[PDB]
């Protein structure tokens, strides 16, 4: 016989617990839960056998290659606090296994077939170690915060955006009036909701005309420099590149892409234009809860959260914790670190598994929207400190007086937040006191402040971390 | 003219602009003082009074330099910067005083 | 006061269980999993307020338009069969919420932001109702199945591909070794593996000079028409292009994409381009089983089915059912008249939960692959028909006599399988049967039976239909 | 300077605006006032006075909001609009008060 | 096509046809549409008024600028080329256009309202 | 040279030939011959015997036209078709007879 | 018709070629047989004489496979080649047989 044919059990190739990872191999933590009756170690060395080198049977064509240098390796299996048929499994891939620069390539692999195998009934990628000389194949952040602030004059505070609402069935020229109404009332930003693109009752070209007229007299009105997030999201690269394109020759600072539903292709290829063309990109992860939202099976966000910032956008959507979508805290503490900070230390308490260096690429500005109003003004201060943007789309359109002075109530809330903190007060503590000095002055927040009292979004959690 | 952060509460008192060095150099960064008859969106750089005070030890000294400023330019914006060298850009700016045509 | 500003209850708009669907509404049923304490009409109203028009609480720039008109409403909700805490919503979606021809924007709305929400414990897309008239502004397959055929010149069975192994790791010219082989021995299509893009060991270029020196050599020594298809999956659209075009350059017929990878806004700039260039073009689902996989949360396989056609590819991956990779019977069965069919009958037996009218736009052929070899010929043959690709990765390169053999094997076990049929025989009944009759006159498949007899796939299904 | 129209019209007296507010109510449009001491081609946003009153159910509540915005913006252009949500657009916008330096 | 031409048939006219939505969906339409156009005029409330540059041909550029500024600067919302001004030889279309534009620029600055002419 | 769909199985007795215009004609598709003397991959369109046959409702009739074309073409490929008009396309195609210089 | 590496020199006896696959064996690389009728520039892929020799052990197996490869094919030129799977190249490639009619 020519070699051994036939069907082998993947552990003997692929499994291999004395492994010592080297500091260019990608590692990779799945939470796996194997068939009854097959073997962790088994399902473990399926994943990495099937998401690397290896097939079902033995083929004779390994033998042209070092499969001892290619291969992934399970070197580590651990049981799961609390779940006796779950795993966290880690795995080590050669650095040259990766096309350079492609997160497309990585998921082919990582996340390309391994998810759907019979053996394993439910798998979940949780984290990845990125080695620094992987890292520096990708552009990073088109500029990053400190650039960010640097580019808007803007130091001191978080920065205040809203998006427009009804999500859909708004005329351009009504998107441009409350568009200039939120941002001449103390807003820096505004956005087009992320299905917003080019539709029947409001075309794209049409929309970008009114709402830069607007922002440029609001700009110009308040005296601090202003920003809408034009939504390129669309069917083709060519028109994603036109919507920008018009963006760019309108003047707009900064753009929007919905970066998961687009693609990372796609995405990819707008995040280096933004770079070549000195636009800011906020990322909307419109569909990551399809992929992140079950603790038993999928991508947690906090990996989509290091791909995102290799191929690079400016801001990114993070969750608020406290507002209507779920977001859970401590992971949120976790991998907002991980979108902003140089070295993140493994932490099992935020579910970081893994330390991370960030080689100096940039950081992103995490984006806390949806379902806040100015109760949470305090806690999202002391959540997320001056690097995010907080968003309040019917936060501000729902305001009784309007959108200018729904925008002015957030913008007196956090400045008074900000101060107070500043000046050494207890912003948790004494946050609903902060808010009530405020509204002495302001009627706006006065108003804002009667329209939302107690309501809160609290429920159980379905995305924890083990116990 | 609103003059980006702290620009939406009442005018600062000297009391509360004190308290915003004090945070500056409890947090060891460099407080400064910026001036301009230009305020508007197009303005990256703002006069520098002096150099950013990176031997200021208390905030006293810097709300004296402050003082010098206005007197000196009392038709100006003057705004307190704090700066860290660390990340590399501002951690805090805010108009301390305005001017009578304001 | 202007308006009545304030959180509402979302079912007091977007809940309307008299509404009668127009046939021009984009119909989506969605599995739902409220939270205990959300009524079940509560929670299906938060998914059609916020993939739709709505927010958390009332904006007065509704009045601005006709809200009417342009929300999503869910008509029907329905218990489901052995599970007292999940629902089948039904939500319908007026045609003008959508960008024409743009998946992306579709996706943006129907699964953009609604599976995080905190009152929803678990979401899954089952299925949606696309209208003809939504159906016309997208360009469909670039040939589908009649005309592949006639560029083919294949007629009255099944192809036959192979998926090169080991996955990673071989060079280009090895490459080109082991296409050869394979291609010469008998089968119709090789492929790059879905991870196969442009590496260190083996550069794009170089792989598609030596493949392609490959595929011409094996045309026209067997003259039979050949294919490999050379991946485009890339980290740039301008890349993909790059390598779309040196595939045309070099005269293949065909290219691979790894559509959700790469994403839909590159899939759909791509299959235009294969439209535009004669390339027949077969789709990778990779990764398509982070989101698939799991009964209570994601989007079914079925619901890509149609957003893939849609956009158009010549080949999809279907599954095998049998194989390595998880595939429920009966639900392939519904998604494979899916992506075929002209006109597809609801039928909850296979999960189809909408009536589907394609209005005459081509079929996409079905790829069955993955852990598949000469014992499971008879099977795919009966639950596929003709109008399938059969692809033998490990079953061709771990031929004992390697990869000519094995492509002979392969091919010998199909067309034996087809004539039986075509006589009359039952070949599910006689499949063993007809195998073994091959095997007396071809040595090269009697090997194949030998080296996998009794491997089998048989493990409990995760993601099966309601009992 | 015209604003569009009825500018080519003498100024309308009270009545004669009334008349066209009760022509907004009567077709079940919405009436509103926007004023500007900007009133060129470029400007497309005329300044809200309050919001679109979307509750008004008499032409008197509007001409009360006019003489509320006049007395409080006595150098501004003011005009009334009408507005329809089905066609999502303005049906009628008019000036009825210019400011003496017109 | 060719079905107005049969010997069989004397004579044959196409009164009216139902196009489906789904055909319809298939095409562009208007590139604005009223609603879209109004806004970007900014005018409410009245039809809009035109005018064709006459006599319909002869007219030199620098005129035909003169008689559209004139036109526009009285209150007219728009002026237009006559059908047949396409370029010719007692006036050429760029020659046409420059003068045209600063008519209508002109005209535009001078009464305050939003002004076109159809090129 | 391969010819497709058969080939690489022994070449079919007239006995299986005729099942397999059974199975074309008790499908409702409509049997065919060509035949060709160039059978490599760069022809598509090998020669009509006759047309396809429409009213063909026997494979004896079928196998009596493979003869005839057979006798008439001893040094050509001959395969048999069948074809559906509702999807449009060949939905089977065999070699039936291959020459003496095969 | 030169054939790379070893053309230029004179026809290898037996003895010389067993040398050669005793080199390729002694230095740990796999040693391999392929033939053809088309042995010019244009072709990269001469025919395998089964698969490369993963496990063949002494040069004596190799050169009995040799002659084994000219019997069944006299009409080809025949190369013996080493192959090592570390850098993943062919490391060795010379023809050993040429047939008559060169
Ligand atoms: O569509 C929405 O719901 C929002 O516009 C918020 O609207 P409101 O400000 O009116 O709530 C944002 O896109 C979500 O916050 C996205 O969720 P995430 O940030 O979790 O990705
Ligand atoms: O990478 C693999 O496993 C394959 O190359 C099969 O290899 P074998 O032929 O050696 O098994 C295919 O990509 C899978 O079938 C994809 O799964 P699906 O078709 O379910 O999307
Ligand atoms: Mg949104
Ligand atoms: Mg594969
Ligand atoms: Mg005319």
């Amino acid at each position: 016989a020519a070699y051994e044919a036939g069907v082998k059990e993947y552990r003997q190739t692929y499994y291999d617990p004395d492994y010592t990872p080297k500091d260019t191999d990608i590692l990779a933590a799945f939470r796996i839960t194997p068939q009854p009756g097959v073997p962790p170690e088994e399902a473990a060395a399926a994943v990495a056998a099937e998401s690397s080198t290896g097939t079902w049977t033995t083929v004779w064509s390994d033998l042209l290659t070092d499969l001892d240098r290619y291969k992934a390796r399970c070197y580590r299996i651990e049981p799961v606090p609390g779940n006796d048929n779950q795993y966290i499994a880690y795995i080590a891939y050669p650095l040259d296994l990766f096309e350079e620069g492609s997160i497309v390539n990585l998921m082919s692999s990582i996340v390309g077939n391994v998810f759907g195998f019979k053996a394993v009934r439910a798998l979940r990628l949780e984290d990845m170690r990125i080695p620094v000389a992987y890292l520096k194949t990708f552009q990073g952040p088109p500029h990053g915060i400190q650039v960010e602030r640097d580019r808007l004059n803007k130091y001191g505070r978080p920065l205040l955006g809203c998006t427009i609402k009804p999500k859909l069935g708004l005329s351009a020229k009504n998107y441009g009036r409350v568009v200039y109404e939120c941002l001449r009332g103390g807003l820096d930003f505004t956005k087009d909701d992320e299905n917003i693109n080019s539709q029947p009752f409001m075309r794209w070209r049409d929309r970008f005309l009114f709402v830069m007229e607007a922002v440029h007299k609001a700009e110009a009105e308040t005296g601090e420099r202003k920003g809408h997030y034009l939504n390129v999201t669309a069917p083709t690269m060519e028109e994603m590149y036109k919507r920008a394109e018009f963006a760019k020759e309108l003047g707009s600072r900064i753009i929007m892409v919905d970066f998961l539903t687009a693609g990372f292709t796609a995405f990819t290829s707008l995040s280096k234009w933004c770079r070549e063309n000195g636009m800011l990109l906020h990322l909307h992860r419109a569909m990551h809860a399809v992929i992140d939202r079950q603790p038993n099976h999928g991508i947690h966000f906090r990996v989509l959260a290091k791909w995102l910032r290799m191929v690079g956008g400016d801001h990114i959507h993070t969750g608020t914790v406290v507002g209507k979508l779920e977001g859970d805290r401590a992971s949120t503490l976790g991998f907002v670190d991980l979108l902003r900070e140089n070295y993140i230390p493994a932490d099992p308490s935020r579910g970081i598994y893994f330390d991370q260096d960030w080689a100096s690429m940039p950081g992103v500005f995490p984006v806390a929207s949806g379902g806040i109003h100015v109760w949470h003004m305090p806690e999202l201060v002391t959540i997320f400190g001056d690097d995010a943007v907080l968003q309040f789309g019917g936060g501000t359109l729902g305001h009784p007086w309007g959108n200018a002075a729904g925008a002015t109530a957030n913008r007196v809330a956090l400045e008074a937040v900000v101060q107070a903190r500043n000046e050494g007060r207890d912003i948790l503590a004494e946050g609903r006191e902060i808010l009530k000095e405020a509204a002495r002055w302001s009627p706006e927040l006065r108003a804002a402040m009667e329209t939302w009292k107690d309501i809160k979004f609290e429920f159980e959690t379905v995305d924890t971390l083990d116990v | 003219m609103h003059t980006e952060t702290f620009s939406y509460l009442p005018p600062l008192t000297d009391e509360e602009i004190k308290k915003q060095v004090e945070y500056i150099l409890k947090n060891g960064w460099i407080p400064g003082i910026e001036y301009t008859d230009e305020p508007g969106p197009h303005n990256s750089y703002w006069s520098f009074w002096k150099l950013p005070f990176f031997n200021a030890e208390t905030a006293e000294e810097v709300m004296e330099e402050l003082e010098a400023c206005r007197e000196a330019n009392p038709d100006c914006y003057i705004k307190i910067t704090g700066y860290d060298n660390i990340r590399q850009g501002q951690v805090l700016s805010f108009v301390a005083y305005r001017p009578h045509h304001h």
